[PDB]
């Protein structure tokens, strides 16, 4: 089978700057018949990936000259002037000539922005849930970038790691930045035998974290 | 004009298989292959095979050998992908398309699980400055997926929606909105949780 590789894997760019994404083939994508059947698809979040050129370098109907494809052989770029927001998401690179049909593993295009740190906000487990015999802990770490972060759960200063839930979102499309909510799931009674629960955000805007805690005794 | 539209969402037992369509409108359906194609997470795409809607010819990756059969109705401009003995492996999202347009997916969720709609938990400070997080956890749902609305959508701005993740079995997500707190508690803020799949919704009022 044929092996489409793709770089970089994330690819963040100012609006309007010129962005450039590699292909690379196991064989050669020329045909018998002479055409090359290289083609770059571009998938919106939440939508279906969408035909933006094919044969290495036309393009669809409707696509932008800004968009423009290149290479041959084993090696293909597509190549970006002027990025735009609608432009974000992941580009693939896909293959005709071949069965089976086989696609790069995608290169996200997002936005580079400047460094931002978390805000943190912890939440003990409502008086609701404790009711049902369960304890989550949550502590959401908003608005930072570049997406990258940590987050270490302390018991009474003992850190703990199991039963721990770590989600992202995507990049934001007012400001740019990652947000990411990080639950502790206990049961009510683990919860009840400790007194302070506490975050900890780890990320590259300071060597020391962003710490927030409550002591279940308040 | 060119148009490929897919079955809704399916949620199968392991072992069961499951027959999903793509409806193809605004062209000569007889005259373009129709491919099929995985995607899990969102990401890797993996090509299962295509089929002549003028013959039905197949062709096959394959990987796929055994667990998928594609099939058409020439008249009813219709193409069929049906999946066998399926497994947790076979969840993902499968898109059919022509060489230059796709249907917009059916997910596909193999799971013994039951449909069971979220338990909803408040989260709200019980602070200082000017704004205000609050959230909602939604926890022990089943399958995919949930909308979390705030103040029924007039808030969306400063909302963040996180994705779900696997807990015994169950999904597990929060959303948070972030608001000025010359707005809360003075004026009222809820989240609206909704699960289609169980018929559901729940609203909270959240509480200082
Ligand atoms: C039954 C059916 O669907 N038949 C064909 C499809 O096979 C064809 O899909 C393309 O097939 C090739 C292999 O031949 C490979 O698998 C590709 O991935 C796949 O897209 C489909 C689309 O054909 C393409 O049509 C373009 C027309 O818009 C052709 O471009 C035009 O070609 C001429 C030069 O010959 C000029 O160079 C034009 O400027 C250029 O736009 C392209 O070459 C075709 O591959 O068509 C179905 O009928």
């Amino acid at each position: 089978d044929v092996l489409l590789t793709q770089t970089p894997l994330s690819l963040p760019v100012n609006l309007g700057d010129q962005a450039s994404i590699s292909c690379r083939s196991s064989q050669t994508i020329l045909h018998s018949d002479g055409y090359t059947y290289l083609e770059w698809y571009l998938q919106r979040p939440g939508q279906s990936p969408k035909l933006l050129i094919y044969r290495v370098y036309k393009r669809f109907s409707g696509i932008p000259d800004r968009f423009r494809g290149s290479g041959s052989g084993m090696d293909f770029t597509l190549t970006i002037s002027g990025v735009e927001a609608e432009d974000l998401g992941i580009y693939y690179c896909f293959q005709g000539s071949y069965v089976p049909r086989t696609f790069g593993g995608g290169t996200k295009l997002e936005i580079k922005r400047a460094d931002a740190a978390p805000t943190v906000s912890i939440f003990p487990p409502s008086s609701e849930q404790l009711t049902s015999g369960g304890a989550s802990v949550v502590c959401f770490l908003n608005n930072f970038y570049p997406k990258d972060i940590n987050v270490k759960w302390k018991i009474d200063g003992s850190e703990r790691q199991n039963g721990v839930l770590n989600s992202w979102t995507d990049q934001d499309s007012k400001d740019s930045t990652y947000s990411m909510s990080s639950t502790l799931t206990l049961t009510k009674d683990e919860y009840e035998r400790h007194n302070s629960y506490t975050c900890e955000a780890t990320h590259k805007t300071s060597t020391s974290p962003i710490v927030k805690s409550f002591n279940r005794n308040e | 004009e060119v148009q490929l539209q897919q079955s809704g969402p399916e949620l199968i037992k392991p072992g069961a298989s499951v027959k999903m369509s793509c409806e193809a409108s605004g062209y000569i359906f007889t005259e373009y292959y129709i491919h099929w194609v995985k995607q899990i997470q969102g990401r890797s795409l993996e090509w299962i095979g295509y089929v002549h809607p003028k013959t039905g010819d197949v062709i096959y990756n394959q990987n796929f050998r055994g667990k998928a059969t594609l099939t058409v109705n020439r008249s009813s401009n219709t193409a069929y992908m049906e999946l066998h003995s399926l497994t947790s492996e076979d969840s993902a999202v499968y898109y059919c398309a022509r060489w230059d347009s796709w249907g917009q997916g059916t997910t596909l969720t193999v799971s013994s699980a039951k449909t069971t709609p979220p338990s909803v938990y408040p989260l709200a400070p019980g602070t200082t400055g000017s704004s205000v997080t609050l959230g909602c956890l939604v926890k022990g749902y089943f399958p995919e997926s949930v909308t979390v609305t705030w103040n029924s959508g007039s808030l969306s701005s400063s909302v963040h929606t996180f994705p779900a993740l696997l807990q015994s079995g169950l999904y597990t997500m929060s959303s948070s909105v972030t608001v000025p707190s010359s707005t809360w508690p003075s004026q009222t803020v809820t989240c609206s949780v909704a699960h289609p799949a169980s018929s559901t919704t729940v609203d909270k009022k959240l509480e200082p």
